[PDB]
């Protein structure tokens, strides 16, 4: 019944300005304080700001007073968070949360939006098809994912028909671009009689690139 | 704007447990249960407490804590529409002040006449004694406690009325000045003393209470009280007439609204668990009664079993209880001199605690908005004490009854019930509950259940009508014994009465005259609280 | 600020095993105050155990809390396989809220060895005029391991982008990605291109090799 979604987030640079919502539904959102919970890229949670059920009382963490601001809407349901000179610190999972009560912390949380705060620039990923070295009961063949930014990409395999011997290794920024490689692991016989290809998908660039393993 | 605070949880807690608990306890409370089924009575006591009484009592402290100033200044912060309640709460508290203390007084009064190795409210043999004295209390007689706080204490008989004062009883005008010492003493710099003082006044009660529970339950007969005391006829409680005496015991035994606990509680801490606080001097407040009716009946079934006396001429209500029926019995049981000076100190304490905090509800109301006497406040506080004293000599004169007797039935009665009438509306309604529940989250961590906002909203408006109603049906010209007041007394009564209320519209025409805009944007400006 | 501290960071155990981890706060914190949120990978916290003594609904009786003032814990009667999660304490006694570092269920199983597979660069990166030689590592356990590149029997130590996953949910076990990335010349002036992984599964490193005319 209870159901809190966050929307807005995104791709932003230093200095920059974003407002983001949370849309409540399932319970008397007038009735209940919100309040905005951020993840590191870390995954270690830090809370922003705090807002009464009326409004008439907010509360700002050190890091975040003074920039950002929390927001209510009790005729539609939503709770905002608008940004403004945002720094890379604040790139984070931006959740949602509900507590009245302090005595019971938050009892629900939303699915969370994601803001990312960055100078560097949005390039498309050099996806590289990878044949092993020139045999054994199974094959294991790769794809490299190289140079992009920002997060996230799709990877899978064969339109995502198999998701077993798969192993997807989350991106590692380096130089201000991301380099993200995955494995898949067959029987030595499915391969190359069957086609292999990897599926790539950068949204950011709009980039969509399916390549297929090559046995020599 | 951060003011002064409690130097102790207790010195608060003492202060409203010190206010809250008097004489009422002690000389109504038990003749309740008595008149209205014993035991049953509990019934719409009780339920009139949980939904009358203490939601009210919590709603002021809430009220005190948060907004940090006193009942002016706090309810023109809450509704500038309605500030008027703070000036009328203000005036109430300083009316009562002008006759409460000499209940004080009086029992100061008979604290130096038990220095004696026999109490002389004994005999009907003494110079101030009549032909229809008795012994004890008895229908169509006068008993020898009775004439002497008539004939001799008050020196009642001498006066025709209250237009015939009399001679100043001097004696009484000193216990009257030694009162005023004290209360001076204890309020002049403030609750740092004050919350110290009520260490003493508020705990010596249950020292008293405790071994006149034991001397009262060691009596023969004492159990043949509690009979009458408790014995539970539930048939009260079909009755209309018991529920209101349960609605009007609870309110003004708990004194919610009246600008004291709100005094007391601004001065808090602002995230202190005034929750826990509520309840806690609420219970205490209606247990001390449940004791003192017990303390009181066990000497009640004692005159009745070896005394030879009617309990319908001894279990009486007010005055007549304590200065007349249960003095009698104590003169009549070993070491009587010593359970007379503990039971008149114990009345006197019981009573000094809520004068201070009356007295504190005005001088906290006036300096949260008039800083000319914040900065010099035993300058002020002594000339009010002054103006109590010099006019309190009407009430130390041979008549001096009829004056108390007057201000009694007129001064706070009426007035205090509609204005906190007014106080109800003015925050469930006008202020909201939705952001009082707000601002009580902010302080205690968490909002008020859907219980109390329904009581606040609902239920005490009507509980407080209620009474209000009941009040005025049971109305009758202010009357005592014999004697009727003449009728301009009785308009000089509402008068009194009414100079309180009038100030809810007086101010409210006022500010609306005093507003730029419209009608319709004179209500906003005048609707909107203080905190934008 | 009242900064909480969680110990330990991470922590492995399997199923059936009794666990505590502990929250340590800078300041006094009241009872009713502290509350542990679960977090399950992908997904967003949940209360767990609010005022440290009482399990929010859904919550299973294997979960309980205690502590008073600056230390508290958080303790597991029976830890199941479902509790393979991370686990934060936070103190809403006054502002800032502050959150604890957290503390990271993992559980255990037999140690297993890393099948393990090189790749020589792409042509079509060969192209671009660079060349990334990448080394997978799979299915293994414990977690930590360490690769080492070596060109011409010679070690290299730079250009290195290493990549681990997060533990599997059913097996248990990790897996890890080396990239060796050259430019186009540097990989050309060189033949043979060799990647080991040290791993406590065995102390000799298991080798995985190719040169570049076969
Ligand atoms: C007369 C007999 C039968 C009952 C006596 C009641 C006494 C023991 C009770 C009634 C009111 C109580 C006090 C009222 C509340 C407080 C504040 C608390 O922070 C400390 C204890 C203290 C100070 C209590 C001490 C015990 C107390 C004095
Ligand atoms: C809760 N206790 C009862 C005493 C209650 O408070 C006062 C006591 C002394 C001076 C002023 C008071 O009121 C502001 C009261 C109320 C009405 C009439 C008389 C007495
Ligand atoms: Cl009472
Ligand atoms: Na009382
Ligand atoms: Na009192």
């Amino acid at each position: 019944e209870v159901q809190l979604v966050e929307s807005g987030g995104g791709l932003v640079k230093p200095g920059g300005s974003l407002k983001l919502s949370c849309a409540a539904s399932g319970f008397t959102f007038s009735s209940y304080a919100m309040s905005w919970v951020r993840q590191s890229p870390e995954k270690r949670l830090e809370w922003v700001a705090e807002i009464s059920s009326g409004g008439r009382y907010i509360y700002y963490s050190d890091t975040v007073t003074g920039r950002f601001t929390i927001s209510r809407d009790n005729a539609r349901n939503i709770l905002h968070l608008e940004m403004s000179s945002l720094r890379s610190e604040d790139t984070a999972m931006y959740y949602c949360a509900r507590g009245e009560v302090r005595q019971r912390g938050f009892d629900y949380w939303g699915q969370g939006t994601t803001l990312t705060v960055s100078s560097a620039k949005t390039t498309a990923p050099s996806v590289y098809p990878l044949a092993p070295v020139c045999t054994g009961s199974s094959v294991t063949l790769g794809c490299l994912v190289k140079g992009y930014f920002p997060e996230p990409v799709t990877l899978t395999w064969n339109s995502g028909s198999l998701s077993s011997g798969v192993h997807t290794f989350p991106a590692v920024l380096q130089s201000d671009l991301y380099t993200l490689s995955s494995s898949v692991t067959v029987t030595s016989s499915t391969w190359p009689s069957q086609s292999i290809t990897c599926n790539v998908a950068h949204p950011a660039s709009s980039t969509k690139v399916d390549k297929k393993i090559e046995p020599r | 704007d951060e003011r002064e605070t409690w130097s102790g949880k207790v010195d608060f807690l003492l202060s409203v447990i010190g206010f809250a608990v008097d004489l009422a306890n002690v000389w109504r409370f038990p003749y309740l249960c008595y008149k209205n089924g014993g035991g049953a009575f509990l019934v719409p006591y009780g339920i009139m407490l949980a939904v009358g009484g203490i939601p009210l009592f919590y709603m002021e402290l809430a009220l005190g804590q948060h907004n940090r100033k006193g009942a002016i200044t706090c309810w023109g912060r809450l509704v500038p529409l309605f500030k008027g309640i703070g000036y009328a709460v203000v005036l109430i508290a300083f009316y009562v002040d002008f006759y409460y203390n000499v209940i004080i007084a009086w029992s100061l009064r008979f604290f130096f006449a038990s220095f004696t190795n026999s109490l002389p409210w004994t005999s009907c043999n003494n110079i101030w004694n009549t032909p229809n004295c008795r012994p004890f209390e008895s229908q169509g007689f006068q008993s020898a406690a009775s004439e002497y706080f008539n004939r001799y204490i008050l020196e009642l008989n001498r006066s025709e009325g209250i237009h015939d004062l009399g001679a100043i009883k001097w004696d009484m005008a000193l216990c009257l000045l030694i009162v005023y010492l004290i209360c001076y003493f204890s309020l002049w710099k403030g609750i740092s003393t004050s919350g110290k003082v009520v260490w003493f006044t508020a705990l010596f009660p249950y020292a008293a209470l405790l071994i006149l529970l034991i001397r009262g339950l060691t009596l023969p007969g004492s159990f043949l009280g509690i009979q009458y005391y408790l014995t539970p006829n539930f048939s009260a409680i079909y009755k209309a007439e018991v529920w209101a005496d349960a609605a009007t015991q609870v309110f003004f035994s708990l004194g919610p609204g009246f600008g004291v606990l709100l005094a007391y509680a601004s001065y808090n801490k602002y995230h202190n668990n005034v929750y826990k606080d509520a309840l806690l001097t609420s219970f205490i407040n209606s247990a001390t009664s449940f004791i003192a009716g017990f303390v009181i009946f066990s000497v009640l079934g004692y005159m009745a079993h070896t005394l030879g006396v009617r309990i319908e001429d001894v279990a009486t209500e007010g005055p007549g209880l304590v200065f007349v029926v249960y003095p009698a019995a104590i003169a009549t049981m070993p070491a009587s001199t010593f359970w007379a000076l503990i039971f008149f100190m114990m009345l006197a304490t019981l009573g000094l605690d809520s004068s201070f905090g009356g007295s504190e509800a005005i001088i906290t109301a006036l300096s949260d908005e008039f800083p000319k006497i914040k900065r010099n406040r035993e300058l002020f506080v002594a000339g009010l004490f002054s103006l109590y004293f010099v006019v309190g000599l009407a009430s130390c004169t041979q008549g001096g009854f009829y004056f108390f007797h007057l201000l009694d039935r007129y001064a706070a009665g009426y007035s205090i019930l509609v204005a906190v009438f007014f106080e109800a509306i003015a925050v469930s309604w006008i202020y909201g509950t939705n952001r009082f529940s707000e601002d009580i989250r902010d302080m205690i961590g968490f909002p008020p259940g859907r219980y109390w906002q329904v009581c606040w909203r609902f239920v005490a408006p009507i509980f407080l009508l209620f009474i209000t109603v009941y009040l005025l049906i049971g109305y009758e010209p202010l009357t005592y014994a014999d004697y009727v007041y003449p009728s301009w007394a009785n308009a000089l009564g509402w008068c009194i009465a009414g100079s309180s209320v009038v100030m809810i519209p007086a101010v409210a025409i006022f500010k609306l005259l005093s507003t730029p805009g419209s009608l319709r944007q004179r209500f906003t400006i005048l609707t909107t609280p203080w905190r934008d | 600020e009242n900064v909480l501290t969680q110990s330990p960071a991470i922590m492995s155990t399997s199923p059936g095993e009794k666990v505590t981890m502990t929250c340590r706060a800078s300041s006094s914190v009241g009872s009713s105050y502290l509350h542990w949120y679960q977090q399950k990978s992908g997904a967003s916290p949940k209360l767990w155990i609010y005022s440290t003594s009482n399990l929010a609904s859904g919550v299973p009786a294997r979960f309980s809390g205690s502590g008073s003032g600056t230390s508290y814990s958080l303790t597991i009667s029976s830890v199941e396989a479902e509790d393979a999660a991370t686990y934060y304490c936070q103190q809403f006694s006054g502002y800032p809220l502050t959150f604890g570092s957290g503390t990271k269920l993992e559980m255990k199983r037999a140690d297993a060895a890393p099948t393990v597979s090189i790749f020589p660069p792409s042509s079509e990166q060969l192209t671009s005029g660079g060349a990334s030689v990448v080394c997978f590592l799979n299915n293994f356990y414990p977690k930590d391991i360490n690769v080492k590149w070596k060109i011409d029997g010679s070690e290299r130590q730079n250009g290195v982008l290493n990549s681990w996953t997060d533990q599997d949910s059913k097996d248990s076990t990790y897996s890890m990605s080396s990239t060796l990335t050259l430019t186009k010349d540097e990989y050309e002036r060189h033949n043979s291109y060799t990647c080991e992984a040290t791993h406590k599964t065995s102390t000799s490193p298991i080798v995985k090799s190719f040169n570049r005319n076969e």
